[PDB]
């Protein structure tokens, strides 16, 4: 069928995406590459949405299991460079409020605004 | 695609100093855009010296490849990937009753290599957000052009296609190119973007009432582009 | 040469395993193949560049 063009290009579009989607998330971890993955649903296509869509539920999974630890306990996790506080790794003793967590500015996200990390921290 | 890249950290310096809040706001690199394999636009014998009804098919299969931007294998598309204007080159020789109505369907070539550089260079984060679900559903519109390429392909193949066949088919397409293509020169030729490119869209809708085939494109095309706004 | 083997050999640079007819010689852009049977290979073998990316 044009030795199987036919059947090739519903997977073709699909292939292009995803291999734009390779260098779009070039050399980034943690926050930066759910920016680079929220990117391509930030466009007005239905398909290309709905293709990534789908990888960006899967990809801010470890993201969140981060923020839901945070929120609720008051210790972050991670094992990378991938969460939008930096804590102090330094002792304080009741003086522990004023110094011990400031904002990391790489790792919050795109889909959340710079007011929802600052208040989360 | 070369000039394009001045074009877009000035737009986005604009911007940038507009917002108090943009954050975290990625671009796409440039070799998405360099690569003719990421973007959907693009041995070698003289045809004229066949019989005509082999020259009919080599003509015909070789022109539903250069449509959407490429070389069949007897005519081929001249490489540039830049500006809103790009050329085919036809060889020399054909028979003359094929040859002119070749000729007639050639146009839709170019109307389709300068839509879709549009379509690829607008869909980023420095033309503002109604232009980028403009070339995003600009793109759902070359989507039917290359799903009916594909059909007329598979049909020509199995000896159902013919010139005429394939200049019946594609007039209607011949008019959404034609208007895809103008829209595109004239954004990209006045630098406009945003919602002077959503007032546009609106003249050209008021301008064809007489056609419907037409009509219902700038429709789309205005209700597609207005979401984000 | 018959057509059956290009049939063969593209089913595989889907899979990103080489043909014998159709080689990747540079990796920059896509597959280049080694009358009607030669016009397919401009819009096929783009997918094997792709799914190798």
């Amino acid at each position: 069928l044009r030795r199987l063009l036919v059947w090739t290009y519903d997977p073709k579009i699909r292939l292009k995406t995803l291999a734009a989607l390779v260098d779009h998330c070039q050399g980034r971890k943690g926050g930066e590459l759910a920016s680079a993955v929220h990117a391509y649903t930030k466009t007005g296509d239905p398909y290309m949405r709905s293709l990534v869509q789908h990888i960006l539920s899967l990809v801010s999974h470890p993201v969140l299991s981060f923020l839901y630890r945070w929120i609720y306990d008051g210790e972050l996790e991670d094992t990378y460079h991938e969460f939008f506080v930096a804590s102090d790794p330094t002792v304080k003793t009741d003086r522990l409020w004023h110094d011990k967590y400031t904002l990391r500015k790489s790792m919050i996200p795109s889909f959340m605004t710079m007011d929802q990390s600052r208040k989360v921290l | 695609l070369q000039q394009s890249l001045e074009l877009k950290r000035k737009m986005l310096r604009d911007k940038q100093n507009k917002k108090n809040s943009g954050q975290h706001l990625p671009i796409f690199p440039a070799w998405v855009y360099e690569r003719p394999a990421l973007i959907g636009d693009f041995t070698a014998l003289p045809i004229g010296t066949l019989p005509l009804a082999s020259q009919e098919s080599a003509v015909v299969e070789d022109l539903l490849y250069v449509l959407v931007g490429v070389d069949g294998r007897y005519v081929s598309a001249q490489p540039l990937a830049g500006r809103q204007s790009r050329t085919f080159l036809v060889d020399p020789n054909l028979d003359l009753s094929i040859r002119e109505l070749v000729h007639r369907i050639l146009p839709v070539a170019a109307s389709y290599s300068a839509v879709t550089r549009f379509i690829e260079e607008k869909s980023s984060f420095e033309y503002g957000q109604v232009n980028h679900a403009l070339a995003a559903a600009m793109r759902t519109l070359v989507k039917e052009h290359l799903i009916l390429v594909s059909q007329l392909e598979q049909l020509h193949r199995q000896g159902l296609l013919s010139l005429q066949k394939l200049w019946f088919y594609i007039q209607p397409a011949m008019r959404t190119m034609d208007i895809l293509a103008s829209l595109a020169t004239s954004v990209d030729k006045g630098e406009c973007l945003g919602g002077s490119t959503l007032s546009l869209l609106h003249d050209r809708s008021f301008s064809y009432t007489g056609d419907s085939q037409a009509q219902e494109l700038c429709l789309y095309l205005t209700k597609a582009a207005s979401a984000p706004y | 040469i018959t057509e059956a083997a290009l049939v063969r050999d593209i089913l595989y640079v889907f899979q990103g395993i080489d043909g014998k007819n159709i080689k990747m010689n540079n990796t920059e852009n896509c597959y280049k193949v080694e009358r009607s049977l030669r016009d397919t290979a401009v819009r096929l073998s783009e997918l094997g560049w792709l799914h190798n990316k």
